[PDB]
């Protein structure tokens, strides 16, 4: 993981410059992005946070039931109190399933908006390009790498 | 056999031997309001068309008739100038009927008769039009299909509470506009005969509404068993719990009234129980549940009930074991 | 007559849009209901979108106001039979569905004339395809009418609004909402919002629709294996495949469909710089389009995984727990039904097969997506592709043997971890009696031993995984240079037009990023693996005898 | 806890398991006139707007479809003399439409299709004109600001008065006009279990408004305590003071209805009281003062509470009392 996202922040830097570079126009509409972004990052932060302090307290009850239920065989089976057991089990792993399901649909929709913000700031980028770099700026390598 | 009032609300019994001329022409202007929507669009435009049709027609005779319908140049001035054929006299008429009036034919100070024509057409569109407006107003004013929302309880329950016989029947709202001081009265009929031979086909009696100290009305914000108790007093006290199903004629009708909010008009609803329709021994199932923060009601179990171990006997004998016991 | 046709088209976009004002604006001033052909409608409505964006393109090639238009109307008129759609599913009427039904019958009627007076003379396909697409939606009305009842006799015979995910007490509505929202998880945005200004509580989430409870899940687990033993270690895994089934299918067809994009959009870099080296606006607007798309979709298809994921986890979960019951005491005492080793099955079992589960959809799409772009690589290379194609023929073998020797790392460092584990826990619980006459420097260095073992076998993995990356990223740049020098001044003599350079620079990459993810994926693949034959050896313990 | 209708007397109580098919086009005639002047303006001008752009367009295309649009000099006479472009088209359908009627271009007897859409043009303009005149009328006339201004004390309290326990409240008007007939229901909630096995989760009962020999209303003109004692017969006669202020569950609800002078509609205000909103052994201070020549009313007192050295008991433990003393 740690090397992933080595390769990935790199990777973005190498991008940036590069759009900057062959279009000196773009800083003019990287700042919108990065604000909005900056935002919903912000927005998703707390609640992600929330969501994951609440996995865990839901995490830890079920494994401690399991271990007790494990331990303490006999006087379960004695009682013959299986069908409670089991439905207490049903309870804590229904709150565990629906907690982890949580927590993943927020993770699944912040991405989602950080790839409407990838398509849009590709969009602007190539149109930009294909206006300035064509009309005004009459170059014709610098395409290829902004795009890329 | 025959139902006194139905269910829907109606009413059943009709009248025979009515006498006459009820309605001259003032109820028909509230028959007319009456009728749907597009029945009532189709008669207003029908109304429209008459008329404009009727003027249309007179004034492409009077133009055939001065003359000025015959093409000719010079020697007259057309009353309506610039008047050829029935087109551009239909044309002329919903020119000036409607009051649009493109001025491409004009009548002229020539002709007197033109001037006639034109200033009965005017005040016969003009009051035809406010007519026609006012009557769309009033219609639009009111609201039936706020109205037939009232509920009750396909069938009602008896049951045994504080000791005493009791009637169970559920009413409720269908819609956030409240009903301000709805009011019950609960009646009762029957085929009666009086201790002095007089026998009556059917005899209404009030039947009280159980409430505090007083009223006759009711608050209507979640449905709400009605709660009566029936006692010694009670017209309804001397009934048998086998024989009402099958052949006893008893019908006990409730007459909910009230005034709805948004057009302060005082509407109410009637609904009628049979002997066969009403059941012995049981309760209705809590509809009110403690949600998350607040009440939530299930009309799921609106009509549902739960059997009772409730003694089945005669409210009478009831009253007579009472006082033995 | 063109322009009077024109404008014939453009008259009923119009009687539409003015109609859906009124409404909408009522509207605008909790059950729901959904109707046959739903998906299909939003599918059709979608497609309709981009040849509209086709159509706007072809006018702007001929420009004349009147004669572009009719995609400009009807575009807000799709739109707003999106809207109308909308307002009825939150509410439903007899005669709103007329209403749109109206509109399409003119719309195909409008674009008939149009066909056939082009055909008594780029345009025939975009205009084929229109009303193509309306015949199906309005067959689509035709269905729903047919269903329930537009006039059909007296009583709908309506269904009565779902109470599975409609039933009161719930928060989550990922399959309780409609089409398009469903890829935008648009429905989380009151939930993301509330959460700020309230923190978040069990009572405050919902509970669990009708087709996620865990008791279902079992259910299907219990029957599946029941119809497998019927007809071991392998029979579990078999079931377990054939019960998350279609969903899981589903979610492998998502992600081929945004592999088959995203190689797309390097094609659309390659057209836009062949034009600037000179219908490139059009490049722009379609890529655009393109990867929104390749986004929506990988996205879907992340969270479906997940979806079978937990559903797995849960099921396997309870399928234990139900089973230790009937274990007998005569295990418990043997080490195999050791009480740590059954808590540490539950926990790290859930995490490995959870995790092998969400790796799986990504890796059956491994192999389209390498053979997709080495038939779209064979067009841009020509006959340089051999430098290439023999570059990632040498890469597979050599990665199959490393893999190899990376499991086989992998196992036994497992078995260690998994005495170390109950090493610690037979240390934790005698701290006192352990601390009481101080043997502690022999279980410490009991324990020290272990991690030794243990870091062999994660220095061997380290080494294999390190070696693993060097050969993963120095095959590929050997690869890009040969090919290119080989094109330029070696056999081709056809210079390379930038745009092929760059085209192939993208192409390759898409290709590269996978490779880099297979040596992760073994490391979840062997456990799963590990994981499933643990399971199998649990489930296989002595049963209790009934009387 | 949850609460049975809020304090501003909107309802709280959420419905669920309604049916279906409510409101079919009037009550969304009605919805609109509910609401605000700015989204109502708004509508009316979408709808108007709708209305001309659409016709407009159609005499557009059938000026270009007759050929007439085509600029030509003789074998022609347009259906709509001088029209060249959209722009005067869309003149002409406002000309023609709102009855202005400027003629300057004119519509000939040569074509019958413009006569027949002259003949839908004005009808549906005068149906569209007539309902969004009755509309904004029927919209002007109520007066829910009149209505919103009814208030009560934030806290009810409760006090000794004439060796007897009562229940001490105040209501008040807001503004010069009054309130004719205005009648209180006073009502409690609370969960009871009967005798007989049965719990209702939410039981209304009536308490009355203790008045003169009679009555159910009462008249407002200044601030009046409204005066209620508990009995032995009362229902909320049997709680006690110390477990009021946490635990209980007791909801005591007014409702105030009256009839407004000026509009003539029967309004009405609804208000809860809760367990721990009520207080014990209080008394208000007296708002109105002998002023120069008049009755001053002070309303910064209004909710303003001084102590009493009152006993503090149940009820039933103080009639028990009051029976020893
Ligand atoms: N869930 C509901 N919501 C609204 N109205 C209902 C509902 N159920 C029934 N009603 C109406 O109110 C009346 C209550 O009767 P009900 O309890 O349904 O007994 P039954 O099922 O035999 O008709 C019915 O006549 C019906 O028209
Ligand atoms: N001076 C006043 N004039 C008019 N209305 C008032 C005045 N004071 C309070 N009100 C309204 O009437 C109600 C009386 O409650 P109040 O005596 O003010 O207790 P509190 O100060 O705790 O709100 C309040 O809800 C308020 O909205």
């Amino acid at each position: 993981t740690l090397e992933c996202l080595s390769r990935s922040t790199l990777l973005c830097v190498s991008a940036l410059t590069v759009i900057s570079y062959v279009t000196p126009v773009f800083l003019v509409a990287l700042l919108p992005l990065a604000v909005v972004c900056y935002f919903i990052q912000k927005y998703f932060r707390v609640a992600s946070r929330d969501l994951q302090q609440l996995d865990d307290t839901t995490q830890l009850p079920l494994l401690s039931h399991f271990a007790e239920t494990v331990e303490g065989l006999t006087t379960i089976r004695a009682f013959r109190y299986e069908a409670r057991f089991q439905q207490k089990l049903l309870e804590y792993t229904d709150s565990n399933n629906i907690a982890s399901l949580f927590l993943t649909a927020a993770n699944r929709w912040l991405e989602v908006r950080m790839e409407y913000i990838g398509a849009c700031v590709v969009l602007i980028a190539a149109a930009t390009s294909i206006s300035n770099s064509l009309h005004r700026e009459l170059s014709a390598g610098l395409v290829g790498l902004g795009l890329t | 056999r025959a139902r006194f009032v139905s269910k829907k609300g109606n009413c059943n019994v009709a009248h025979k031997n009515i006498r006459e001329q009820g309605r001259f022409l003032q109820d028909v202007f509230t028959t007319l309001v009456d009728l749907k929507w597009p029945h009532t669009l189709l008669i207003f435009t029908m109304s429209f068309l008459c008329s404009w049709l009727l003027f249309a027609m007179v004034w492409w005779l009077i133009a055939f008739a001065h003359g000025d319908l015959a093409p000719g140049e010079g020697t007259n001035v057309p009353c309506v100038t610039s008047i050829h054929s029935f087109s551009s006299a239909f044309l002329f008429s919903i020119e000036v009927q409607v009051t649009i009036g493109f001025g491409g034919r004009m009548v002229t100070e020539e002709c007197p008769l033109a001037i006639l024509i034109l200033i009965v057409q005017n005040i016969v569109g003009l009051m035809i039009n406010a007519i026609m407006l006012g009557c769309i107003f009033m219609k639009t004013a009111q609201a039936h299909r706020r109205a037939e929302t009232l509920i009750f309880s396909k069938h009602a329950v008896i049951t045994l509470r504080h000791g005493r016989l009791c009637f169970m029947l559920r009413v409720g709202d269908l819609r956030k506009s409240m009903i301000i001081s709805a009011t019950i009265h609960m009646q009762v009929v029957r085929k009666t005969t009086s201790p002095e031979g007089e026998v009556v086909p059917l005899h209404q009696v009030d039947i009280p509404m159980e409430n505090g100290v007083g009223g006759n009305g009711i608050f209507l914000v979640a449905p709400l068993i009605i709660y009566h108790v029936i006692d010694s007093n009670s017209p309804l006290y001397d009934l048998a719990p086998s024989d009402l199903h099958h052949h006893q004629d008893l019908e006990i009708i409730v007459i909910l009234e009230g005034v709805v909010e948004t057009t302060g008009i005082t509407t109410q609803a009637r609904t009628s129980y049979l002997a066969d329709e009403i059941l012995w021994g049981q309760r209705f199932v809590p509809i009110v549940a403690e949600e998350d923060g607040r009440y939530s009601v299930d009309y799921s179990k609106f009509g549902n009930t739960i059997k009772v171990p409730t003694p089945l006997c005669t409210a009478r004998q009831l009253d007579e074991d009472r006082s033995l016991l | 007559n063109g322009c009077f046709v024109d404008a014939l088209n453009v008259v009923p976009h119009v009687f539409l849009l003015f109609i859906t004002f009124p409404i909408l604006f009522i509207g605008w001033g909790s059950t729901w209901l959904h109707f046959p052909g739903h998906n299909l409608r939003w599918i059709l409505t979608f497609i309709l979108l981009f040849v509209l964006v086709c159509e706007i393109a072809e006018g702007i090639l001929s420009d004349h106001l009147h004669l572009y238009m009719p995609a400009g109307m009807a575009f807000m008129a799709a739109i707003t039979s999106v809207v109308y759609y909308h307002n009825i599913e939150t509410s439903n009427f007899p005669k709103l569905l007329i209403a749109l039904l109206i509109y399409w019958t003119l719309a195909f009627i409008t674009k008939t004339i149009k066909f056939v007076k082009f055909y008594d003379h780029l345009r025939f396909c975009l205009t084929g395809l229109l009303v193509i697409l309306y015949g199906m939606l309005l067959l689509v009305e035709v269905n729903v009418i047919r269903v329930r009842r537009y006039i059909f006799f007296k009583t709908p015979r309506e269904v009565k609004p779902p109470e599975d995910l409609q039933d009161l007490g719930v928060r989550f509505l990922q399959p309780f909402v409609n089409l398009l929202s469903k890829g935008t998880y648009w429905w989380m945005n009151a939930f993301i919002k509330t959460a700020h200004k309230k923190p978040i509580d069990l009572r405050a989430i919902g509970k669990l629709p009708i087709a996620m409870r865990a008791l279902t899940n079992y259910q299907r687990l219990c029957v599946a294996f029941d119809a497998q033993a019927r007809k071991g270690a392998r029979a579990i895994w078999r079931a377990l495949c054939h019960a998350f089934g279609r969903r899981l299918i589903l979610s492998s067809t998502f992600r081929i469909l945004a592999d088959l994009l995203g190689f797309a959009g390097p094609l659309c870099i390659f057209g836009i710089v062949d034009h600037l080296g000179k219908n490139a606006y059009v490049l722009a607007v379609l890529l655009f389009l393109a990867l929104l798309l390749q986004r929506t979709f990988l996205q879907a298809s992340y969270y479906v995984a997940i979806e079978t994921g937990i559903n797995l986890r849960g099921a396997i979960q309870t399928k234990i727990y139900n089973k230790i019951m009937h274990l007998s005491t005569s295990n418990l005492s043997m080490g195999e039904m050791t009480a740590g080793q059954i808590c540490n099955l539950v926990a790290i079992d859930t995490n490995q097969l959870m995790w092998f589960f969400f790796l799986c959809p990504n890796l059956w799409a491994m192999p389209v997506q390498i053979i997709v772009g080495v038939i779209l690589l064979y067009y841009i290379l020509g006959v340089s592709a051999l430098i290439g194609a023999a570059v990632i023929i040498l890469l597979a073998p050599v990665q199959y043997f490393v893999a190899t020797k990376l499991s086989q790392a992998q196992r036994s460092t497992l078995e260690h971890s998994n005495e170390r584990l109950k090493q610690t826990n037979e240390m934790l619980r005698g701290m006192k009696l352990l601390k009481l006459y101080a043997w502690e420097s022999i279980f410490c260095s009991r324990v020290e031993v272990t991690r030794r073992k243990e870091m062999t076998s994660l220095r061997a993995f380290a080494v294999y995984t390190s070696i693993s990356i060097f050969m993963n990223t120095a095959i590929p740049i050997a690869a890009v240079l040969i090919t290119f020098v080989g094109h330029v001044s070696f056999f081709k003599e056809s210079d390379l037009s930038p745009s092929v350079a760059f085209a192939s620079l993208s192409l390759f990459h898409i290709l590269v990023t996978p490779l880099f993810l297979l040596s992760s994926v073994v490391r979840s693949t062997v456990k799963a693996l590990v994981s499933v034959q643990k399971l199998s050896e649990f489930l296989s313990s002595a049963e209790i005898r009934e009387e």
